[PDB]
């Protein structure tokens, strides 16, 4: 006993996926959630990853360890590590050459490196695994970004063994999310593929090349410091300036007054990807003062033109740096959950001229998506469960007001069927295919659905020409019925205008049963006139 | 075409799902929560529906309905009403049926209405948000409810989903569409000719507790035995705490919280809140901003001391399980697994008081909290007439004896047991009864001591029309249909006469051939279906008379607020049009618009600018689109000899 899972270890929360009945299932941990904090805390008692981890930010912020990956694999000297070393209230030493972060692990000091804190993460998701599974989680593979180089993506793999896994292989966050909506098998050609992630604070644009599956990464743009949280502190500006207006009080000094707001614009920047207004109304904010206000949309897209309209920039120089025309993207495809800002969307589309979003997957866990589907094909894999069918048995009408069945009720979809059908009287200019849907053996207790004409046969005898109809159904159920002269190759069709809105199981049931009721008058009826053949547009 | 939605309505929060492209997704709603709150709440203008009635909850206390699933069926007199009520925050009344209902300043007006009513408000909700995220159609709804709901509230939650226009192809025991998640998934179950596995349930929520032992097989579940608390869940945790610091700050702060609605509703939530962060730290931090008299609140809990508190709850945890292997006649160590799911069983204590309870390790290989869901919609989808679904059989516990009555007329008995206490369901049995002709017959329970307090004994009856003598005969049999149906519910499914007749055979003798001669025929009786009988039937189920009553009243409080939204749409698509027009008479319009042109609206937009701020803040869709055309007039005509001007030239 021993399966396959994905993990995506990201900045401040990883994902992990697992790859079972035909779909991938992405593992919640003990406490409800899909994404974990990417968070270790040192604290005297023990240690604590995750949530628990951090919940308690904030009463031990020099010691909860976090944004362990923007420096996994790298040397303390570093040109971007130096920038870093700035925010994260924990010490970050040096241990000849490399970075190590420091901290108070039972009250004194202890150090360890980046694939150190990062090993103890998966070690968490590691566990939420194997919770749900079952039994016990070794192979996996683990994401890391396009820009990743040998040595961070090395630590990466790191991190992984030193967690126990065993990380089967290492892999593109851009290529992940690729993987999951499964473009490396759609048909032939060479694919031109962006992938557009906007986290809530980190930005990423990445161009794919596949020939036959294999991932060619062209090239990568971006931002360190672009998402979410930042949209957000533009409502949490705007509002603090809305308040002190309206109340005299400024509220700017106010550690809980301010995030009180920041949880509250956070959640009124989703709404707004769904409705055109949202509403904030914090219980009590400053000096015993309500807030209650509301904000639109637009005025949330306005606040931040500026953000949204230049998440643009990094498509330009990454379609540049790639040598790429933006005509020449096949698939783009939105990935964290930033990507649902209709306004960001509106952007990408109109950008690329009306072209659609790959975006069905929750961008929140498209990439532990992918990398769960790969553990599995790297494993071997490690009936079907639902049917799409139809209702009632399809056909046209006949000689005599018979039905003729094309498709047997309860067929599986996506289908397609074919009967050779010929002419009723000579000479016969054209047939009148009239498409039938019941469980009758005459038209005149069947539904009509719908009618169309193929004219101008060859004239002939009666029963020579060979008038071919197919019923044609594809995935949604739409049925395109066409009639083709195999003589000449004149070709009429019809795509039934549905209706369906509808009839319940129950209704069929009885009406198969009215049809079992009269299978006898039914059949002697049909079993008394002889011959399978159209009439020339004579309906009835 | 149209898409199989089955929701899990619980108490604190309901999970949509559906079944499409051959599998079973989740639904996120409008703030991509995975999980919609349970709650309906009133406006002045419109309602405030699920994720938005929730906001409210502090601003909107006392038009906010929540507990919609338990004043279902709810008698207003109950015996323990008390323990609902005492859950509330919106006045509850009784009704002409001596039910609750809910009293709520809404639209301006008092209303009132029923746990029927405002459950259907709910359900409407999500049946959109699922429309929404289809893009498809949506008719058929199988709902989950507590094993606990009696015959009568499976009715009512029932005609709910009518009133929000789905059809309710079946209302299942949540538990048990548990189960059904863990049968169908699962990936070696025991072999049909093998012995099953035994697997219990244990789904502690926001208000109730239920434990089931299931026995799958591929392809098959039944369920042994089910024991529920339906006065124990996360919600009984909330109080616990709440209470605690209700007593202290009487102490280092002297008020009493219990004084005011605000207040102790403040403190709730924040107590609810700090309890989801002990199942995860040891240690929390507890804080409330102005809570009385501009008091600030600060406190906090270890959880030891939080499962000090819960020592109560601690201790009514066995007795359900206990009671569940004693019916379904097994020993512990017979249990193979015991799946915890339902967001209460997050907390450590209560994880082990559960494990002791059953003497061996929890498992959790379901997601506890789309399971019940996921499981539901598989449901639906068997009754999908565009579905074929992988064959699953699975029977739930009958655990009242319930009889069938009848006209005594050339009959001897004028009733039977029909479905046995411990038997399963769906079931069917077929009775034939002789007939001299038209009769009534009723359904009830055998021994009326079974039922929970207060329970009617009656259940439905039925009566039966159309009966007609064959021709000489003094009596007729008709063949009924009794069936307890998927749902529970005890039915009677069709009935007709049958008559015999005499069809002359012929009589073979193919062994000598005699000259060929001496054809012989008998003449054979044949019993055969005689006359259809028509059922009229009588249940807690709503008539079509105050079915559409009901009915036209969520149209139009549906339509109230759909226009409501379609207004504050256009109040932005204006706003929307402003910004986006400015923004473009300088990065596009500059070169291609006038230079006289560009101070005709610039300018416009300032009028139709400010205008959003009294006239209308709130306006009417009429103008909303109003200022939006004579602004677009303007537009076009520029945006246009731009954009066949750069476009090809
Ligand atoms: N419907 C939505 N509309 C707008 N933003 C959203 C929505 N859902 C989530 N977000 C934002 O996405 C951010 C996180 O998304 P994700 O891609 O998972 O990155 P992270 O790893 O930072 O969670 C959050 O700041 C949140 O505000
Ligand atoms: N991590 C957690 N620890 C403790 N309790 C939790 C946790 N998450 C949720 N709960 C509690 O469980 C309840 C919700 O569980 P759920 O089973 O969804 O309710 P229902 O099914 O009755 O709607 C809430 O009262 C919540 O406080
Ligand atoms: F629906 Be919950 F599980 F009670
Ligand atoms: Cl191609
Ligand atoms: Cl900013
Ligand atoms: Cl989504
Ligand atoms: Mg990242
Ligand atoms: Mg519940």
């Amino acid at each position: 006993k021993g399966p396959a899972v994905g993990i995506d270890l990201g900045t401040t929360y990883s994902c992990v996926g697992v790859f079972q009945h035909g779909k991938v299932e992405i593992i919640a941990n003990d406490q409800g959630n899909r994404t974990t904090p990417s968070y270790v805390a040192f604290t005297d008692t023990e240690r604590l990853i995750g949530d628990a981890a951090k919940n308690q930010v904030a009463m031990n912020p020099t010691n909860t360890v976090f944004d362990a990956k923007r420096l996994i694999g790298r040397r303390f000297d570093d040109a971007v590590v130096q920038s870093d070393m700035k925010h994260w209230p924990f010490m970050v030493v040096n241990d000849a050459g490399r970075p190590k972060v420091q901290v108070e692990y039972k009250g004194e000091t202890k150090s360890f490196y980046p694939e150190e804190v990062s090993s103890m993460v998966l070690t968490k998701m590691k566990e939420i695994a194997e919770a749900y599974l079952g039994k016990t989680v070794t192979n996996a593979v683990v994401t890391v970004p396009a820009y990743f180089n040998d040595s961070q993506r090395q630590a990466t793999k790191d991190a992984g063994t030193i967690a126990g896994l065993n990380v089967l292989r290492i892999i593109n966050e851009p290529t992940a999310a690729a993987i999951a909506y499964g473009l490396d098998k759609k048909v032939g050609a060479e694919r031109n593929v962006l992938i557009f992630d906007l986290g809530g604070g980190t930005f990423d644009v990445s161009i794919l090349t596949i020939e036959d599956g294999i991932f060619e990464v062209k090239s990568t743009a971006g931002d360190t410091h672009l998402g979410g949280e930042d949209f957000d502190n533009r409502m949490v500006n705007h509002f603090i300036a809305e308040f002190k207006r309206k109340h005299k009080k400024d509220i700017s000094e106010n550690k809980r007054a301010v995030r009180r707001l920041r949880t509250a614009c956070e959640r009124a920047k989703r709404t707004l990807s769904s409705s055109t207004q949202a509403s904030i109304e914090i219980d009590s904010l400053y000096e015993g003062i309500d807030f209650y206000t509301s904000i639109t949309r637009a005025r949330f897209e306005e606040l931040n033109a500026d953000l949204f309209r230049g998440t643009l920039d990094p498509v330009e120089k990454a379609l540049r740096d790639a040598k790429l025309d933006k005509s020449q993207i096949h698939d783009i495809v939105l990935v964290g959950g930033s990507t649902r800002i209709p306004k960001i969307q509106k952007l990408l589309q109109d950008f690329f001229n009306g072209k659609e979003l790959n975006k069905s997957i929750n961008p929140d866990e498209a990439v532990a998506y992918g990398a769960a589907v790969q553990a599995a094909i790297l494993s071997g894999d490690k009936d079907l469960l639902l049917l799409d069918v139809t209702p009632l048995s399809l056909g046209i009408e006949t000689a005599g007001g018979v039905m003729t069945v094309l498709i047997k009720r309860n067929t599986t979809i996506p289908t397609k069927q074919t009967q050779t059908f010929t002419t009723y009287s000579d000479n016969q200019p054209g047939v009148l295919i009239q498409v039938y849907e019941g469980e009758r053996a005459m038209t005149k207790d069947n539904n009509l659905l719908g009618k169309f004409e193929l004219t101008g046969i060859p004239p002939a005898p009666r029963g020579v020409p060979q008038i071919e109809v197919t019923f044609d159904i594809d995935a949604n159920g739409i049925l395109n019925v066409s009639a083709v002269d195999k003589s000449t190759g004149k070709e009429n069709k019809i795509t039934i205008t549905n209706d369906k809105g509808r009839l319940s199981k129950e209704d069929i049931e009885r009406m198969v049963q009215e049809a079992e009721k009269y299978k006898a008058e039914d059949e002697k009826q049909r079993d008394k006139v002889s011959s399978k053949n159209s009439l020339e547009s004579y309906a009835f | 075409m149209s898409t199989p939605f089955g929701l899990d309505l619980g108490n604190n929060n309901s999970v949509l799902a559906v079944a499409r492209n051959r599998g079973i997704d989740i639904v996120v709603n409008e703030v991509s929560n995975r999980s919609t709150p349970s709650v309906v709440g009133f406006g002045p203008k419109n309602r405030y529906l699920g994720e938005t009635g929730k906001n409210k909850q502090t601003s909107n206390i006392k038009n906010t309905v929540a507990n919609l699933k338990r004043i279902i069926g709810l008698d207003y007199h109950h015996p323990d009403f008390e323990q609902e009520s005492k859950h509330f925050t919106s006045k509850l009344v009784e009704l002409d049926d001596k039910k609750t209902g809910a009293e709520v300043r809404f639209a301006g007006e008092k209303h009132v209405f029923s746990a029927t009513q405002l459950a259907a408000m709910f359900i409407d909700k999500v049946k959109d948000t699922v429309k929404q995220d289809t893009k498809a159609n949506i008719t058929d709804v199988c709902i989950a409810v507590p094993p606990w709901y009696t015959e009568e509230q499976r009715y009512n939650i029932a005609d709910a989903a009518r009133i929000a226009g789905l059809n309710p192809v079946r209302i299942v025991n949540d538990v048990t569409a548990a189960g059904v998640s863990y049968g169908i998934f699962k990936t070696d179950l025991p072999e049909g000719e093998e012995k099953p596995r035994i697997v219990a349930f244990v789904d502690i929520g926001h208000s109730s507790y239920t434990c089931s032992i299931m026995a799958f097989k591929k392809g098959q579940l039944k369920v042994l035995g089910t024991a529920c608390d339906k006065h124990f869940g996360g919600r009984d945790f909330d109080l616990a705490i709440t209470e605690h610091f209700a007593d202290e700050f009487k102490t280092k702060y002297k008020i009493d919280i219990r004084e005011n609605p605000k207040a102790y509703n403040r403190i709730l939530t924040a107590a609810e809140k700090l309890k989801k962060v002990l199942s995860a730290n040891t240690n929390a931090p507890f804080s409330v901003e102005s809570v009385m008299n501009d008091v600030d609140v600060s406190s906090q809990l270890s959880r030891e001391e939080l499962e000090e508190l819960v020592k109560p709850l601690l201790e009514r945890v066995t007795e359900p399980v206990t009671k569940a292997l004693a019916q379904a006649k097994l020993s512990a160590e017979e249990v193979d697994f015991v799946e915890i799911i339902g967001g209460t069983t997050r907390i450590p204590t209560l994880k082990q008081s559960i494990s002791e309870a059953f003497g061996k390790p929890l498992s959790t290989t379901l997601n506890q909290d789309e399971a019940i869901a996921k499981g539901a919609a598989f449901i639906c989808a068997i009754h999908s007439p565009t579905l074929r679904v992988r064959p699953f059989k699975f029977e739930d516990i009958h655990p009242y004896s319930v009889s069938y009555s009848w006209d005594k007329q050339v009959e001897d008995e004028d009733h039977m047991e029909v479905f046995p206490a411990g038997s399963s369901f769906p079931s069917t049995k077929l009775i034939t009864l002789n007939r001299t002709g038209d009769f009534s017959m009723a359904a009830s329970y055998t021994d009326i001591t079974q039922l929970p307090p207060n329970t009617p004994e009656q259940i439905a009856n039925w009566e039966i029309t159309g009966v007609q003598l064959p021709e000489g005969q003094d009596s007729v049999p008709v063949k009924l249909k009794l069936r307890c149906d998927p749902s529970g519910l005890h039915t009677i499914e069709e009935a007709y006469t049958i008559e015999d007749i005499e069809v002359e055979e012929p009589i073979p003798l193919p062994e000598d051939a005699p000259e060929d001669a001496e054809q012989e025929f008998k003449k054979v009786t044949k019993t055969v279906k005689k006359d259809d009988l028509t059922i009229v039937a009588h249940t807690f189920g709503l008539d079509a008379k105050k079915l559409n009553e009901l009915i036209e009243k969520e149209n139009e409080m549906l339509a109230q607020d759909k226009l409501v939204a379609e207004t504050e749409d256009r109040k932005n698509t204006l706003e929307e049009y402003i910004y986006t027009l400015r923004g473009k008479l300088e990065e596009e319009y500059a070169p291609f618009a006038s230079d006289a042109e560009k101070t005709k609206l610039q300018g416009m937009l300032n009028k139709a600018e400010e205008w959003l701020y009294d006239e209308g803040f709130d306006s009417i869709k009429a103008k909303y689109i109003a200022k939006y055309e004579e602004l677009a007039s303007l537009g076009n005509i520029i945006r246009g000899r731009y954009l066949a001007k750069e476009e090809e030239k």
